[PDB]
């Protein structure tokens, strides 16, 4: 999977 | 009567922005004589329109089974909104009601850990790769392996077990040809969990 | 009407000699106002007499739970006799019955491996020694550890898991204060199941 | 446990 597209997932998740 | 259960998204498929979480709606015990079944689907009370029903298909004791499928938003499954399908079909008094949403409880985060293969199942051509994961709330839970990029599928994982605490552990086990691990090929276990960072960690495992 | 489960004897009991294993019939939803329940025991048919019936017992939920216990013989239980509990109260039409016995299949002996902490896992006040039992069949196992001569309680175990050969496994964890593995403390993990000699094998685990 | 008394056992059992 896309490393970099699950961290902005995580950080905007709110 | 017909009855109604109602079925959570996968662990991975929640917490996985590359994935799309779904929950599922069976109905079963629908009789020949009477099939047609209508669906309605609710979010934290609000009607929503995007579920797909499929066809209802026959079993092999004289009985139907008719699925309804709705995909969800990760972020509000995680934020722990509620999940309603509705079921409706003449062979009812009144139509079954059924809601879900994300276990509750207070979040902990999993700890990973490796473990190499006993000394004395070297005498083997197949050896054990281990996993340890513990200390994690709630049991939603998921794991994986890799090796050189890219998925090795010949693993088991247990159900996860109640720890004294009240949080969760449990084991996976990955089997490998015992030239693989020998040859120094490195191998990592994979783990997705709401409570850790990124929701995804992996640990190493290596001669 | 009331319900009727009827459950086998622990493994570890069936195995050790030691031990008194006991086939066991629980009566449900028994009505305050009908309260009286007989029980009949067989074995391959034959009826027996030596099971011994608790007094009734009533529920949260204004219904009553009768139960019935009968002591077996090790020998006949491992060797496949079947086990037969009658049920009679007058809220039923008819005496409920419910058979069991050993499960069935080829045994097969499970191969016992242990598995030290791992390093990372020593930043921490207590450790997880591990026993990885894979291979047997059937799945009723019991295991145990010991140290000193002596039985160590802290550990969970998870339940077995079919492998990819139709074989199970499981793992178990004892966890321990890092200062007794530290010290060189030796510590063993027991298993006992029928494909087993003596239905008995210890591994031991140390520093 | 008694260890000689389970390999008794065990050589017995039928
Ligand atoms: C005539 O024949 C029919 C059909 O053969 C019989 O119907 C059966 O009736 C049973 C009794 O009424 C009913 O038992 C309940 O089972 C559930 C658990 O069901 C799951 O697990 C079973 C295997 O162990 C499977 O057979 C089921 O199919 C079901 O599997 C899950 O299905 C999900 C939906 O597709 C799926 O999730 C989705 O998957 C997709 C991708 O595949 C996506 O990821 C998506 O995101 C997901 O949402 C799961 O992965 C899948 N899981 C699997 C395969 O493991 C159980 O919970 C329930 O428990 C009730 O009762 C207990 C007992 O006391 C109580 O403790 C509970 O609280 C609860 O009230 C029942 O035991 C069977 O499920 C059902 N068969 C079906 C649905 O196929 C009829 O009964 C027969 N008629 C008779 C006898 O008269
Ligand atoms: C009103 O209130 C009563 C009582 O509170 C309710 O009664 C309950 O009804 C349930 C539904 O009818 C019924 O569900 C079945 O459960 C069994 C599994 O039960 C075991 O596990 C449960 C925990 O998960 C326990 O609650 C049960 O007590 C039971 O535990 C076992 O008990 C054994 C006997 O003592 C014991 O073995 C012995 O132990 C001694 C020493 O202690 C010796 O070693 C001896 O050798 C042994 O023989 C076990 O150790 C012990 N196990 C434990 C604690 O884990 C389940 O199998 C069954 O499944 C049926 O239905 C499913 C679903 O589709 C189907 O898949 C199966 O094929 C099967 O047909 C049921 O789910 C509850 O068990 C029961 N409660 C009881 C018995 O206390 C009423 O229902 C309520 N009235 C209502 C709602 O109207």
């Amino acid at each position: 999977f896309n490393m970099x597209q699950q961290r902005r997932f995580y950080x905007a998740l709110h | 009567g017909p009855s109604v259960f109602l079925f959570p998204p996968k662990p991975k498929d929640t917490l996985m922005i590359s994935r799309t979480p779904e929950v599922t709606c069976v109905v079963v015990d629908v009789s020949h004589e009477d099939p047609e079944v209508k669906f309605n689907w609710y979010v934290d009370g609000v009607e929503v329109h995007n579920a797909k029903t499929k066809p209802r298909e026959e079993q092999y004791n004289s009985t139907y089974r008719v699925v309804s499928v709705l995909t969800v938003l990760h972020q509000d499954w995680l934020n722990g909104k509620e999940y309603k399908c509705k079921v409706s079909n003449k062979a009812l008094p009144a139509p079954i009601e059924k809601t879900i949403s994300k276990a509750k409880g207070q979040p902990r985060e999993p700890q990973v850990y490796t473990l190499p293969p006993s000394r004395e199942e070297m005498t083997k051509n197949q050896v054990s790769l281990t996993c340890l994961v513990k200390g994690f709330y709630p049991s939603d839970i998921a794991v994986e392996w890799e090796s050189n990029g890219q998925p090795e599928n010949n693993y088991k994982t247990t159900p996860p077990v109640l720890d004294s605490d009240g949080s969760f552990f449990l084991y996976s086990k990955l089997t490998v040809d015992k030239s693989r691990w020998q040859q120094g090929n490195v191998f990592s276990c994979s783990v997705m969990h709401e409570a850790l960072h990124n929701h995804y960690t992996q640990k190493s495992l290596s001669l």
